[PDB]
RNA sequence: AACAGUGGUAGGAGAGCGUUCUAAGGGCUGUGAAGCCAGACCGGAAGGACUGGUGGAGCGCUUAGAAGUGAGAAUGCCGGU
RNA sequence: UAUCCUUGGGAGUCAGACUGCGAGUGAUAAUCCGUAGUCGAAAGGGAAACAGCCCAGACCGCCAGCUAAGGUCCCAAAG
RNA sequence: GACCGAUAGUGAACCAGUACCGUGAGGGAAAGGUGAAAAGCACCCCGGAAGGGGAGUGAAAGAGAUCCUGAAACCGUGUGCCUACAAGUAGUCAGAGCCCGUUAACGGGUGAUGGCGUGCCUUUUGUAGAAUGAACCGGCGAGUUACGAUCUCGUGCAAGGUU
């Protein structure tokens, strides 16, 4: 098993979710092919940190292309940036812009 | 308390037309920086007994020690040099292993400052024996000459 | 097959089984005799009208414990009431070895 | 200790036929016989019941004036909605549905009551293709 | 001194949650709704430990009445013969060997039909 | 108008059922491009099944 | 032992459980203390032990004494979500 | 039958509600007084649901028995 | 010192009457902890970089710069049991089937079906209320001290007691 994770990536929970569902379990070809072919923010990222893993398990633990599979794939919050917006009539709102961690760790079928 | 704490003097905020609950002060004793009810104050604990009442409870201490043979009684203290292990030496010679209270008559220099250091012993002269110093050490040595004074004192 | 009678209460007993009643202030080992015996069944079939004449069954005993607690608690809405307290009823376990008709 | 029942059972099937017999006195015994207390191993959370067949259904009685004058009424939610039918349409054109409602509003409500409304098979005339159940006829004791 | 008054809380506010578990939804995670509802759990076993007594009862002669109505008799019959027929103490839930040995609880119905007659 | 009470998480989960994604149409490398998209260019050179342009 | 009794708001009376500090004796820790996590153990209640993981240097028992002494609600205050 | 007095230490309460029984009103169409009960401070069973109506006073456990008010065709135990 | 130990103690343990607010008098915060020692990660790989995986220092790297310990609310990944004819202050008593195996105990988890069952506090003659209050979790938050009066209990002495 190998994993890669990337820490505190300014896009928000609950966005990068929806990609990570879709290469939950599937074959690294098919899973990149997948990644470059959705139009959305999070795509780049995931790709990105799967091809680190993918190099991580060819080089430090001497395994194999063309058979790994993605073991675990999660998404977990982190830090809070607190932001303000003025309001109409002198009134302030409270505007989060949040952080996420990503994690995928693949494996040898 | 409240009115010792710097600040306050005002409503915080009008707190009106939202509803919010009615504070009086910044300083109040719930607030988060606010004064403390009750608490401590300086004072002096310290009362008096009946003079009869001392007398009783001196003599019972003293008794309570001759009633199990923890008081001893030897002729006279005399230590030439004000050497500590001249008193060590000469509490082995007794059978003094935990802390004992030595009593003398008047006041001797070299005894108090050779038996200063160690551990477990005390000096005091005949005026100043009271029933904590004696209920606390176990094995009381009084000279002969103070035994006559405490008797003569009581 | 016999219909005894013990604790306040009734229970049926065939030689070999064990059964958990009422505290019998018997110490543990030694050997106990039911003297109501209501009903017998199994070939011939025997019934005393208020119990059957000269029957007992014998039984040993070998442990008395308590069960598991039970905690009984109790309150009163609006009016500030609450009790708490704790019970492990006692027992004793017995095994038959002679029905003895 | 006593002992319930968990599908260790057996169903079998009676035929009553309803050729004279009030229609309440026949009912209350049938939802009895369906609910299954005519049988020692009576189990209140389990379906211990029969099947019960129902032929002539449509030679049922009822006594008074009742035939011309008790009404069915049903409800459609709709505003100024309230069916209404006679007694003597419902027993010429609906046999069976009247034995139905009559029955079925003697049994226990829940899942269990519907699930026993069932075993329940009513038919108009004097014939049923309940064959190879082997229906054993059973008279009205009540 | 000051009494800073931690570690005590949450020893006691721990013990009313693990009693909860097993609870549907917030009810065995937030402290308030679960003591609320492990106190109402409370005399809900209370009430319930005595409606089992009166519960079973109920079973024991819904079978009874059955079991006698298969020799002919009915329940408040055969109970009057065996109550007059001697006395034969048999309390309903020993009586309900109807179920297990059918035959012995004839001949108790016989001798009840004996004695009623 | 606002909310009368909060919404459980079942409730929530139960709305979110279905808001999610679905998988793009795969289809063959064009002229060795890289798993193109269906009636589009190859990754790679703008290929379609071999077709290059662009 | 034998009898008799044991619903309860405002209230009156009694007996107890826990937290921090001080005094003496007695003694546990780097062969792992306080704290945190889990468990199917023990008392009539408040409560108290025993095993395993984490933690990495201080804590507890018996008898007395003194209190900034026990939190679910005050459109309570501060913080986090 | 076991309650009563005197002294001394602490309280809380301060012009409640409904239902029967005997007198006087609005208009015996909401009232007044005397008397008894229950709720307030009382759970359980019956009146379909129903503080005040009927039966009856919960230390705890048992898968034992006899009864009160009310009931015995099926919901729902018993003719 | 039978005084506090970071919501405590001065408003201020930290570049505090500072930041910020107001024309002005004036009001007035939040914020401590790597390790015994920087020995603060040479070198290789993915990556534009941030961030990771090896190798290395160290007793510990799950102590890597908001860095001792790391509770609850809140957000997720995997799995054992149940769930698409069912009316619900969701719990309690009875109970099949399935899966496990403990501080060995008349054991643990889940739960089809049946019975019963109108949250908590405050106030009122009376509240399920359509009478008040609380979004949730955590911390802080209310019968004290001094001097007088009277009564109970305890001790010393006693026609005397006491500074």
């Amino acid at each position: 098993q190998a994993k890669a994770v990337a820490r505190t990536v300014r896009i928000a929970p609950r966005k990068a979710r929806l990609v990570m569902d879709l290469i939950r379990g599937k074959q690294v070809g098919e899973a990149v092919s997948i990644l470059n072919l959705t139009p959305r923010a999070a795509s780049p990222i995931i790709e990105k940190v799967l091809k680190s893993a993918i190099a991580n398990a060819e080089h430090n633990y001497e395994m194999d292309a063309n058979n790994l599979v993605i073991s675990q794939a999660f998404v977990d919050e982190g830090p809070t940036l607190k932001r303000f917006r003025p309001r109409a009539m002198g009134r302030a709102s409270q505007i989060n812009k949040r952080t996420s961690h990503i994690t995928i760790v693949v494996s040898e079928k | 308390n409240r009115s010792e704490v710097r600040g306050g003097g005002r409503k915080p905020w009008r707190q009106k037309g939202t509803g919010r609950a009615r504070q009086g002060s910044i300083r109040s004793p719930q607030w988060r920086g606010g004064g403390v009810v009750f608490g401590p104050t300086p004072r002096s604990y310290s009362y008096k007994l009946p003079k009869k009442v001392r007398r009783l409870a001196i003599k019972s201490v003293l008794s309570s020690k001759v009633i199990d043979n923890n008081i001893i009684v030897l002729e006279d203290l005399t230590l030439d040099t004000a050497k500590t292990k001249e008193m060590a030496a000469i509490l082995k010679g007794l059978s003094v292993e935990k802390k004992a209270l030595i009593v003398t008559a008047d006041a001797n220099e070299a005894v108090a400052l050779s038996a200063r250091n160690i551990p477990g012993v005390t000096v005091v002269e005949a005026n100043g024996i009271n029933v904590l110093d004696v209920v606390n050490h176990e094995k009381l040595l009084i000279t002969k000459a103070a035994v006559e004074k405490v008797e003569e004192v009581l | 097959y016999a219909i005894i009678k013990t604790g306040g209460k009734q229970i049926k007993v065939e030689e070999g089984q064990t059964v958990y009643i009422e505290k019998l202030a018997a110490e543990a080992g030694e050997t106990v005799t039911f003297e109501d015996v209501l009903f017998v069944g199994g070939d011939n079939v025997k019934v005393g009208n208020p119990t059957v004449e000269g029957a007992t069954v014998t039984a040993k005993v070998e442990k008395q414990g308590r069960a598991k607690k039970i905690t009984v608690f109790r309150y009163k809405p609006k009016k500030n009431v609450h009790k708490k307290q704790g019970h492990r009823q006692p027992y004793t376990k017995v095994t038959i070895e002679k029905i003895n008709a | 200790t006593p002992m319930a029942n968990a599908s260790t059972i057996e169903r079998k099937w009676l035929v009553v036929d309803a050729a004279g017999k009030t229609l309440g006195r026949l009912s209350s015994e049938v939802a009895a016989i369906l609910r299954g207390k005519h049988k020692p191993t009576y189990t209140p959370h389990v379906d211990t019941g029969d099947h019960v067949i129902i032929i002539n259904a449509e030679k049922i009685e009822l006594t008074g004036k009742k035939l011309t004058d008790k009404i069915y009424y049903r409800h459609t939610q709709h505003p100024g909605g309230l069916k209404s039918r006679t007694a003597l349409e419902m027993r010429t054109n609906y046999p069976e549905k009247m034995l139905e409602l009559a029955i079925k509003g003697m049994l226990p409500k829940g899942s269990l009551g519907r699930q026993m409304f069932k075993k329940l098979n009513v038919y108009r005339g004097s014939e049923h293709p309940h064959e190879a159940q082997k229906p054993e006829v059973y008279e009205l004791r009540g | 001194p000051r009494v800073k008054g931690g570690t005590v809380t949450r020893k006691r506010r721990k013990k009313v949650l693990k009693l909860a578990k097993g609870y549907f939804g917030s009810k065995h995670t937030l402290y308030k709704v679960a003591n609320q509802q492990v106190m109402k759990s409370g005399n809900y076993a209370f009430r319930d430990r005595r409606q089992k007594k009166r519960d079973f009862r109920k079973l024991w002669i819904t079978r009874i009445n059955a079991a006698a109505r298969m020799n002919g008799l009915s329940y408040s019959r055969l109970m009057h013969g065996l109550k007059l027929s001697g006395i034969e103490v048999n309390r309903k839930m020993l009586a309900d060997l109807a179920v297990n040995d059918l035959t012995a609880f004839n001949q108790l119905a016989d001798a009840a039909k004996a004695q009623l007659n | 108008a606002v909310p009368f009470r909060r919404t459980s998480k079942m409730k929530k989960r139960l709305r979110r059922t279905h808001f999610k994604l679905n998988v793009p149409g795969m289809t063959e490398c064009p002229s060795c491009g890289e798993m193109k998209l269906s009636h589009r260019v190859c990754k790679a050179c703008g290929s379609y099944n071999g077709k290059d342009i662009n």
